[PDB]
Formats: C-alpha cells, structure tokens, sequence
C-alpha cells in the first residue's frame, strides 16, 4: 500500500482547498477512504467514509456543508473540496486507509485503520503569498545571527558561509504575529576577538515568492 | 459526550506503565476500542484492535484489554529511545462520528539543571531607517524548558506585544528558547538601557546592552 | 559660516563616489544637515533627512552621514533616471537662517 501525496497549498479564510492521496497497487473498488486532521495539541475529529464505488456517503454532526467529496474511478483518487476555511481549520490533513467495506452506519465496528502516511499540511491564515523585505540585524565569547520577517508561509531555511557551517545552526520557534508575520532565527557563535573585522553573511530562500537574499550582517551605526 | 485522556504519561523505565482511556455507556464495552500510536513528525499506526489480537509488524510485547468504562494498555516496561503518543478511539452511536482521545504522551523519570546563556541583539541601522525597531533577545545552554522570557527597561517592564515561544527539543540535548519584540524608534530611543530576564526555576540573569554600538 | 559645494559633479557610473558639503567652526556639527534636491521646472522634495535615516518613497541608493564640519552623501551606483539637481541644506545658530551650498551638478561621464 502507498499514501504519497502533494503538499497542500496555503489558503486565506473564504477560499477553497483541494487534497488528495495517490492509489496504486490494488484494485480501488472495495476499500472506503476516510479523511481525519491532526489538530496541535489536541485529538481529531472525523466527518464520513467514501465509499469508491456509489453515491452512499455521509456527514457527522458537525459538518454538514463545509466538506465535500468527489470521486473518480477513473485516476482511482480520490477528490475533495473544502470550503468556509476558519482558524479551527489550521491542521494537517491525513487520509485512513480502511479494511473490509461499509455502507450501513453499523458495520464499521469490525473496522479499523489500516494504514497512514505521507499527509499533506493545511494552515488558515489571512495571509498568502508575500515577498519578504528582510534586513539586516546587528549583533550583541560573542552571538549574532539574522532574524526574518514579513514573510509567509512557514518555513525558511537560514544557511551561513554559503552552506559551510552547520554547528549551531539551530531554528528557533516562530509566533503567530497580530499582522501575520512570523520569525525565524538562527544564531551562531563566534570569538569576541573578530566581531567586526570577519564578513559574515547568512542566506535565507523563500519557495513561494522565489527571492534569495545574501544579507550581510553588521553591528549597528 | 468528549473523551478524556491525560495530556502525558509518567513511566518510568525498566518497570511496567499503563494508560487508562474513560468513555461512556454508549461508547466504550458495547464497542471495540482501538490504540493509535504516531512518531514525531510523521504518521500515526495503529496499535490494538478488537482488544485481543495484534497486528503483524510488532512483537509480543504490548497488551491491550476493555473493563466497562475505561480500558486499559498495558506496556512491558519503556525504552528510553523509542517515545510515542499514544492515542484512544471509540465510537458513539448518538454523536454517529469516529471520537478520539487528547492524546498520551509517555516521559521518562532526574537530571541536574545547566547554567543557561543568554544574548540580547539590538536592531541595525538598516532596520532603523525603515521607520520601525525590532528587539530579540534569546537563551539557550539551559535544560530542561520551560521557560519565560521578559522584557525590562531598567526602570519599569514595558508590554507592548509581549510573546514568550514554547522551548523546542533539539539533538544536542540542550533547550532553547527565544523572545521577540517590535516598536517604534520614538520609543525605541527613549530608553538607554534595554534587558531581558529568563526564568530557570531558580536562576535568573540579565543581559544589558546599549542603543549605540 | 557659508556652505562650500563643487559647481559640479564628476561621477562615473558603474563605481562609488563620495562628494563633501563643509561649512566652517560652529556650523556643520552642532545643528543637524539635510539633503535636498530639486527636479529642473518642478518642486523640490527631500533626499536625506538629519543624515541618520532615509525618508519613504525614496531608493535606497544615497547614503548620509556627517564627518565633522564636511557632510559626505555616498551613492551607490549612478542611472539616467536619477540625475536630480542636488543641493546641501544646513543650519547655523550664527544667522538665524538656513544656509544653503552652491549645488552639485552631476553629469554622466
């Protein structure tokens, strides 16, 4: 069995997402495909089983007009389209691979998830796609490092002398900013006798907006 | 009805742990439950099914059982390098929708703390002449987390917009943590001293700089 | 206490070029220094306020700082579309008025 997908792309609230996870390797006719989200910090919450064959499924208690599904018999994937995205929304979404079929709302008991992987990441921020306008922080054995900002979505990756360095490369957690910015810094360690007399820069890439910046940093004037 | 779990697992290793999951009438006896376990950073599995057989691709070391209300997964002692969440699912007829647990995440049991290091980095000129300031100041050489991080001007903390990040585990065996902090340079230059404080349950230092070099 | 400035400029493109706006004792240094420019038939704007930041709404591409009594405007490549008349504004405690230089024509070489 395999489960390797897409990643999803980004949405604002008030947009429309579509998810789905390849099916190759049997016969995609007798196993219903469920959906589920991983919330942070807490459980998951599950809206109906597709059946891959007829128009048979469902809806729980608390989605009822939000999730649609499609099916497609012909690529053997399945097709889903989200609509009204909210901050609850903010998950990552996994399909379960289920055994045996179901089409009554009693037979599931004897079922359980088979399989999971390779789940695709759904994040609900107004934000979408923007250029970052990163500049450059000046520094305080001695520290320094770059920050960024005004930049979405998460992540970025922050590489120092092009990439040969790698001893205390370390990502530091962003924050959920009340503009919707985030930051993430990375610091390194050097000698208190060569602050300002070395040139030291760090690389920072941007995959949606395609911009590659060589800042280098320097103490403040 | 929600199901419950403990939002961790205290289990020591070497000696056998369990985790308990309470349900309700109309969820847990007259339904199987089902154990999931999921890796950091990657997919779930599932554990226990039917409460009395095993899936192939785990070895006979877990066990898994119903009584009434709450069911109980009983493991075989803990290895220190293989540490999961674990997960409790149930069905209810009335909710009519597939429930599961908080999540149980099992913790090893004593180390002595660290001496921890803090930086504190004032903005650039470059930052300064876009019209705005940034202030960040980090800790790091500290175990275990749990940390909070504030700002203070030497005279009265400022909160304007105040965040403390969660510390996050990295592969050196060392905590780390951040705080960050925007304003303006009308405010920014009103002050000549700037600092922030970190909490290590009993230690505390300062890092002072100044707004010229 | 009278602004001295080049009638002209002698930058080349492609490279960095320092040009000096100097007063005299009490002049330059105590009181802060502003770079204007002015489009020829048009108003004038702002290029570089007090020599410490750059105002919105211009490129950065000049650079302003004060070196004792000679104020030094550093320029980072020279285009055809920034060919603006530039001027030196300052002020003196010794006039009760703004002293301005004789102004600096660039001239592409």
């Amino acid at each position: 069995v395999q489960l390797v997908q897409s990643g999803a792309e980004v949405k604002k609230p008030g947009a429309s997402v579509k998810v789905s996870c390849k099916a190759s390797g049997y016969i995609f006719s007798d196993y219903n495909i469920h959906w589920v989200r991983q919330a942070p910090g807490q459980g998951l919450e599950w809206m109906g089983w597709i059946s891959p064959d007829s128009d048979d499924t469902n809806y729980a208690q608390s989605f009822q007009g939000r999730v649609t599904m499609t099916r497609d018999t012909s690529i053997t994937t399945v097709y889903m389209e989200l609509s009204s995205l909210r901050s609850d929304d903010t998950a990552v979404y996994f399909c379960a691979r289920s055994v045996g079929y179901c089409s009554l709302n009693s037979c599931q008991r004897w079922m359980w998830f088979d399989t999971w992987g390779q789940g695709a990441l759904v994040t609900v921020s107004s934000a979408s796609t923007k250029g970052p306008s990163v500049f450059p922080l000046a520094p305080s054995t001695a520290a320094l490092g770059c920050l960024v900002k005004d930049y979405f979505p998460e992540p970025v990756t922050v590489s120092w002398n092009s990439g040969a360095l790698t001893s205390g490369v370390h990502t530091f957690p962003a924050v959920l900013q009340s503009s919707g910015l985030y930051s993430l810094s990375s610091v390194v360690t050097v000698p208190s006798s060569s602050l300002g007399t070395q040139t030291y820069i760090c690389n920072v890439n941007h995959k949606p907006s395609n911009t590659k910046v060589d800042k280098k940093v320097e103490p403040k004037s | 009805p929600v199901l419950t779990q403990p939002p961790s697992a205290s289990g020591p290793p070497g000696q056998s742990v369990s985790i308990s999951c309470s349900g309700s009438r109309s969820n847990i006896g007259t339904n199987f439950v089902y154990w999931y376990q999921q890796l950091p950073g990657a997919a779930p599995k599932l554990l226990i099914y039917k409460n009395d057989q095993r899936p192939s691709g785990v070895p006979e070391r877990f066990f898994g059982s119903k009584s009434g209300t709450s069911a109980s997964l009983a493991i075989s002692g803990l290895r220190s390098e293989d540490e999961v969440d674990y997960y409790c699912a149930a069905w209810d007829d009335s909710l009519s929708g597939h429930v599961f647990g908080a999540g149980t995440k099992v913790t090893v049991l004593g180390q002595p703390k660290a001496a921890p290091s803090v930086t504190l980095f004032p903005p650039s000129s470059e930052e300064l002449q876009a019209n705005k300031a940034t202030l960040v100041c980090l800790i790091s050489d500290f175990y275990p987390g749990a940390v909070t991080v504030a700002w203070k001007a030497d005279s009265s903390p400022v909160k304007a917009g105040v965040e403390t990040t969660t510390p996050s585990k990295q592969s050196n065996n060392k905590y780390a943590a951040s705080s960050y902090l925007s304003l303006t340079p009308e405010q920014w230059k009103s002050h000549r001293s700037y600092s922030c404080q970190v909490t290590h349950e009993g230690s505390t230092v300062e890092k002072t700089v100044a707004p010229t070099e």
